[PDB]
């Protein structure tokens, strides 16, 4: 077998995710006596059952391509990135038709101009990885075919999604021939940055929506301007945060700001001062000054055209929200509330608003029916009165996101018509934490649904590429997530079920879960319940399992936004920008799981329009050192990117594909003279026909021999001991016939 | 599709879409007759109106209530109301969705047998359902226990819920009404 003294295996460690080991002694059918850098010998237990990784011969290590490694598994994976970024500094790596970019954070040579140039019309294969040639591959093809192109960028929001972006804007312009689309969409970064991201446990900063940016191309591929869209925003987050949680930054920025005059009219006290901002309990992020962040913001407002009329209404509204969060209910009767007399928040609100206090104050504690002949005023419970306010405040800052992003894609558009576009998506990777919640489940659904687009294109290419080489092309196999979507989105799904428990009456988290139990407990394989608790459960996802909390789900889930409270609120006549938001039923009904959820159907009906083009980033250690790779860190992000399981998807089938000439150059060492024939191709059939037993490994294409996982170890570690065992009888020829001499010259 | 919910009664009919606000349509549940030899010629002599018709042109006709009590008593007579309802009130097709019907808990059973049988057979409804009105009230006034008293023209019936689960034992049923008061 494989095993043999003189091999390499990877054993597990928990200070390093893998360790290397060489074996002692050659293994039979329950004990290796294994070898070790860390110390000479060891004893390893073999486990009931279970052989260590073996590991690929040095040849393949440190390929360009992860899929020319002839094992693949985590271990080797996770060196061979290592020997790339540490050793060789190449930061960039492929996957299949995946690119890797592995994030240094120190600045490199690598982006500058020249290389645009020396990139340019290299076919994918003909030059290294680096992120120009998949910019080429996508420009490519946009000129070759009608087709738009679209790029997808995957990974916590440090590892540099944006970077990559604008690296592929730059390739775009430079090669296109411009003007001034780049620094205008870099100029809006900061924008989008202050409202639309978020401080986590994990990370700060992360981002909590994904952004689409369009760049427009005539018909000469000139670059004609851009298009910005976003999809997936968390609106929930803007009510209500989890411990060691802020809510989008520029509520905070807004706070630290409040000493300056022209804010002085919104009252603004200190950032913990307010319901929606204190229940994080964390205020200031360590290292950030919050009021330098404004100013770029209000100078990236003002590069872009917003003047400042308009940038004094954006800041009104955000302090109007503020002030709203304060507003607080006394109950009279349980099914009754009021607001207590000359509330000083509520004042404060209509106050900023216009709206006038007693109209307020009266649609906030009931609501309208009506048939078409007769209404009635109607009271409502205190939590009713909450659940609206919130709604109220997560619609109010829904359209002034939208709107600043009409604004933005006001100044990013010019005139002429867009021929075709290349579409650079930023958005978030798979996400799990002690604690899960709402925002991780619609999260991962999402990554899910992206998920299922990447596999079903990569197995289109590959199915297109058998039919191109011959083979039968009913061998590959295809690997569908389906089952865990249709979980999770099919009627009596999880959020179909989420959905039921709100409109019912006396909903909670106990009686959801409970039918959530009824549902699925046994049904379907991949839910699961924790055996220790009942107010949790467990989705098998792409990646892995995650627990999540109930205790969040329907307080989180609840939309309804009152007519009435809108139509005061559009009535107000101190200033422009109020009225102009809500300008244009039964969407406000939607629950927020269901508006995500056409939000994501949106953003993959845009997708599917297009063909992909993939990067993953991933961030190789927890503290910003320049190239400190750290195993676990990077183990968790590849498992975050699904580029593991890829790489297992990929591993079923048959990974490695050789040139007939190339493999019998390698082979030739092998081969024999009798072998050797005039036609080469049926040379290497009847060879490694010969060599490799079962068919059923290999293929031969017209122009490629396609291996299974090992194959092309197995050639090369029968060329390694029949090279060695050869040069051993040559070496000790040569000793004795030296060494014989010298016995005769000590004879002479 | 959206399922229609239609709630039958003497007096009115309350028939819309499930998932609206308020019902769509409203209108009393009456079914007329001229009584009175048509003189003109050319009018457009009609057989019998429904609803607001036979209401606006009342003072010529004899009105006939099609439920007593929350019986039906005569089956033509409400057939014409449902046709009324579909096709007139709310102009959708009965072929394209579910409907939910409404009874008063503790009438005779061949009151459900016809009124599906007429759903299936005679408007080709894909699927129904038969609830109780006092049960629809609890999910109307947001609970899952109480005692329900709900009396409308005919039937007036108590109907006590605890956590989800009736008591058919309890069930309570009076024939005081909004009719008998106006006798
Ligand atoms: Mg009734």
């Amino acid at each position: 077998e494989l095993y043999t003294k003189y091999a390499r295996v990877w054993i597990p460690d928990p200070e390093e995710v893998w360790k290397s080991a060489e074996l002692l002694k050659d293994y039979k059918p329950k004990v290796l006596q294994l070898r070790l850098e860390e110390g000479k010998d060891l004893e390893y237990c073999l486990d009931p059952k279970e052989l260590p990784p073996l590991r690929n011969p040095d040849i393949l290590v440190g390929e360009n391509d992860l899929t020319a490694l002839s094992y693949l598994h985590e271990p080797a994976v996770l060196h061979n990135l290592k020997v790339r970024f540490i050793d060789s500094k190449l930061i960039y790596t492929y996957c299949g038709i995946v690119l890797v970019a592995i994030n240094p954070y120190e600045q490199l040579p690598i982006y500058g101009e020249d290389i645009i140039n020396a990139y340019s019309g290299q076919n994918m294969g003909d030059m290294d990885p680096h992120i120009f040639a998949v910019a080429e591959e996508a420009y490519k093809q946009m000129a070759r075919d009608e087709r738009n192109q679209s790029i997808i960028v995957s990974g916590e929001s440090g590892a540099g999604k944006t970077v990559s972006a604008k690296y592929a804007m730059r390739y775009f312009a430079t090669v296109s021939g411009s003007a001034n689309v780049e620094e205008k969409v870099l100029a809006s970064n900061p924008i989008m940055e202050s409202i639309g991201n978020a401080k986590t446990t994990r990370n700060d900063n992360s981002s909590r929506f994904g952004k689409y940016i369009e760049i427009g191309f005539d018909k000469r591929y000139r670059i004609i301007g851009a298009n910005m869209r976003t999809y997936l925003l968390e609106k929930s987050r803007v009510v209500f945060q989890a411990e060691e949680e802020r809510n989008y930054h520029i509520f905070y920025q807004l706070c630290a700001s409040a000493a300056l005059p022209e804010f002085k009219t919104l009252r603004l006290g200190n950032a913990n001062y307010f319901h929606y901002t204190k229940q994080g309990g964390s205020p200031v992020i360590d290292g950030i000054d919050d009021a330098k962040e404004m100013v770029n913001t209000r100078q990236a407002c003002t590069l872009l055209g917003i003047s400042d009329s308009y940038q004094m209404g954006i800041f009104r509204i955000l302090a109007g929200i503020l002030h709203l969060g304060n507003v607080e209910f006394a109950s009279r009767d349980s099914d009754s509330c009021a607001i207590p007399p000359k509330h000083d928040p509520l004042t404060i609100f209509c106050d900023l608003m216009g709206v006038d206090y007693e109209e307020m104050a009266h649609w906030l504690c009931h609501r309208k029916l009506a048939t078409a002949t007769e209404t009635y005023i109607k009271p409502i419970s205190k939590l009713h009165a909450i659940n609206a306010r919130d709604a109220l405040a997560k619609h109010i800052y829904a359209n002034l996101f939208n709107w600043i992003v009409d604004h933005v894609n006001k100044a990013l558009h010019s005139t002429v018509k867009q021929h075709s576009f290349i579409g650079v998506l930023d958005i978030y990777g798979f996400e799990t934490f002690e604690i899960n919640s709402f925002e991780q489940f619609c999260i991962n659904y999402a990554n899910e649904k992206l998920q299922q687009q990447f596999n079903m294109h990569v197995f289109k290419l590959e199915q297109e590429e058998y039919m191109k080489e011959q083979i039968p092309w009913t061998l590959i196999d295809f690997y569908d997530n389906q089952p865990c979507i249709n979980l999770i989105e099919a009627k009596m799904g999880v959020l179909d079920l989420l959905d039921e428990e709100c409109k019912m009456p006396k909903g909670s988290d106990d009686t959801w879960a409970q039918k959530l139990y009824n549902t699925h407990l046994n049904k379907c394989a991949l839910f699961e319940k924790p055996r220790l608790s009942n107010k949790a459960f467990i989705i098998k996802h792409f990646a892995d399992k995650v627990e999540y909390q109930c205790e969040g789900f329907l307080e989180k889930n609840k939309d309804t936004v009152y007519e009435e409270q809108i139509k005061v609120l559009k009535s107000s006549k101190k200033f422009k920008l109020l009225p102009e938001l809500f300008q244009d039923s039964k969407e406000h009904k939607k629950t927020v799981g269901h508006q995500f959820r056409n939000s994501l159907h949106l953003l993959m009906e845009t997708l599917n329009a297009t063909t992909p083009h993939y990067v993953r980033c991933i961030k190789p250690n927890d503290f910003k050192f320049p190239f400190t790779f750290d195993e676990k860190r990077a183990v968790q992000q590849l498992r975050a990117c699904g580029v593991l399981e890829t790489i297992r998807i990929s591993a079923a089938g048959f990974p490695s594909r050789w040139t007939y000439q190339e493999f019998f150059s390698r082979y030739r060492v092998l081969m024999k003279q009798k072998d050797v024939l005039s036609d080469r191709k049926q040379t290497c059939k009847n060879v490694l026909e010969k060599l490799i037993l079962d068919k059923d490994k290999y293929q031969f294409g017209k122009t490629k021999i396609f291996f299974r996982a090992g194959q092309v170890a197995y050639l090369e570690k029968i060329r390694a001991d029949k090279l060695r065992a050869a040069c051993i009888r040559i070496q000790k020829t040569i000793r004795g016939w030296l060494m014989r001499k010298k016995y005769m010259r000590m004879r002479r | 599709t959206t399922a229609l919910v239609c709630d039958n009664g003497s007096g009115l009919v309350k028939a819309g879409f499930a998932g609206d606000d308020a019902p769509r349509a409203v209108f009393p549940s009456i079914v007329g007759r001229p009584r009175h030899q048509g003189v003109m010629v050319g009018m457009g002599q009609k057989d019998s109106y429904v609803g607001d018709e036979a209401q606006s042109k009342r003072g010529i006709l004899t009105l006939k209530y099609p439920i007593e009590h929350g019986i039906i008593t005569n089956w033509d007579d409400m057939e014409k109301i449902w046709h009324h309802t579909f096709y007139n009130e709310l102009r959708v097709a009965p072929e394209e969705h579910p409907t939910l019907l409404t009874e008063a808990p503790l009438n005779p059973k061949a009151n459900r047998e016809k009124m599906t049988q007429i759903m299936f057979e005679t408007f080709n409804v894909p699927a129904m359902y038969v609830a109780i009105q006092a049960v629809l009230s609890l999910y109307a006034s947001g609970r899952t226990t109480g005692i329900v008293l709900d009396s409308g023209d005919g039937v007036t019936h108590n109907v006590p819920i605890y956590e989800g689960y009736a008591l058919p034992h309890a069930i309570m049923r009076l024939d005081l009404a909004g009719r008998d008061l106006t006798d």
